[PDB]
């Protein structure tokens, strides 16, 4: 199961 | 930035007899950037059906790949793996040795 | 015995030729399960292991939704890090991400990974006590401050110790036959000279999974480790694994070499002798 990524830099 | 040049090996899958079916690998590993071009050669010439599997990468971050084609070995036959990187001024030419 | 589920992804940025190509894949130990691919034209997560194509549809749509939602994000990143290092728009960069778990004999949590690499190097990375970043220079010092503030790393802690596991869990059990299989290496040895005074011993290690395995070359009963030629483990093509390890040897002395090749699959340790 993939994660959810929205977090930048 | 940090440049790593490919680790080469070319293999064939089972250890090879004349006349039987097999699989003839080129496996890259430890390079870096993720570009590169890796052509299988038989008699010099490139083999137009190769595949490769998807882009991974290793514990460091260096890159890895596998190219592979079915392939039929015989006495005459030369095989080849020509890798092409940023790394190397000339693509790095590695013949097929059936015991390496 | 323990497992890991990790998914690896790429962004390259090729400035002039269109948006960074990204790609991902899912690996259950050292066996792979599923890609993505940005410039593929299906646009899905696909599968790359029979036992996932069980999954219904429900899960290839959201693994996708998730999947496209981080190729977008690594975009952006791509070009916060070009502003924080001070590059031009010029140039091709890599933003590497490596996320995932690993579970005991029991399945139960032991380790989650959250971390980056841009250009080949650390980045920044997720620590073991899953509240705390490594940054590895001071342009990802600024990312660190900033993901601390906002307490990132609690917020992927549902993530690692729940999700992550809980997949890891059911794709060992779907996968049973060939995830928790343990195939022990088929060995032998080769023997050529190379002059009238040496020769060279190769002990093989063919066949095996998973990829872990030790080839050490003895004489006399003590380690030859600066003389031998070790070679990278590598993938058969069919999900095994392939390595040998050489040494140069004066020839009438073969009978004082031994290889030695350990691996989980022998009950116990080979060692081989020509």
């Amino acid at each position: 199961n993939y994660n959810y990524q929205y977090r930048l830099f | 930035m940090i440049q790593r040049t490919p680790k080469i090996q070319v293999y064939s899958r089972h250890p090879a007899e004349n006349g039987k079916s097999n699989f003839l690998n080129c496996y890259v590993s430890g390079f870096h950037p993720s570009d590169i071009e890796v052509d299988l050669l038989k008699n010099g010439e490139r083999i137009e059906k190769v595949e490769h599997s998807d882009l991974s990468f290793s514990k460091d971050w260096s890159f890895y790949l596998l190219y592979y084609t079915e392939f039929t070995p015989t006495e005459k036959d030369e095989y080849a793996c020509r890798v092409n990187h940023v790394t190397l001024s000339q693509p790095k030419i590695v013949k097929w040795d059936r015991d390496m | 015995g323990s497992h890991s589920m990790r998914y690896f992804s790429t962004s390259v940025s090729r400035p002039g030729r269109g948006e960074p190509r990204f790609i991902a894949v899912g690996y259950v130990d050292d066996t792979q399960f599923v890609r993505f691919d940005s410039d593929a034209a299906s646009q899905r997560m696909e599968p790359r292991a029979p036992w996932i194509e069980q999954e219904g549809p429900e899960y290839w749509d959201e693994e996708t939704g998730k999947v496209k939602a981080h190729s977008q994000t690594d975009r952006e990143n791509l070009r916060i890090a070009l502003r924080y290092y001070n590059q031009s728009e010029a140039g091709s960069h890599t933003l590497q991400m490596m996320f995932g778990c690993d579970v005991g004999s029991d399945g139960r949590f032991l380790r989650g990974y959250h971390q980056y690499a841009y250009d080949g190097k650390d980045y920044i990375a997720l620590k073991e006590d899953l509240r705390s970043w490594t940054a590895a220079d001071m342009a990802a010092q600024i990312t660190k401050r900033k993901w601390e503030a906002a307490h990132v790393a609690e917020q992927q802690r549902a993530y690692l110790e729940g999700t992550c596991v809980d997949g890891l869990r059911r794709y060992l059990e779907n996968g049973k036959e060939t995830l928790q299989r343990t195939d022990p290496p088929k060995t032998h040895m080769t023997h050529h000279p190379i002059s009238d005074h040496e020769a060279t011993l190769r002990c093989w290690a063919l066949g095996f999974y998973p990829a872990e395995i030790t080839l050490t070359w003895q004489r006399d009963g003590e380690d030859q480790t600066q003389d031998t030629e070790l070679v990278e483990t590598r993938p058969a093509g069919d999900g095994t694994f392939q390595k040998w390890a050489a040494v140069v040897v004066p020839s009438g002395e073969e009978q004082r070499y031994t290889c030695h090749v350990q691996h989980e699959g022998l009950p116990k340790p080979l060692t081989l002798r020509w």
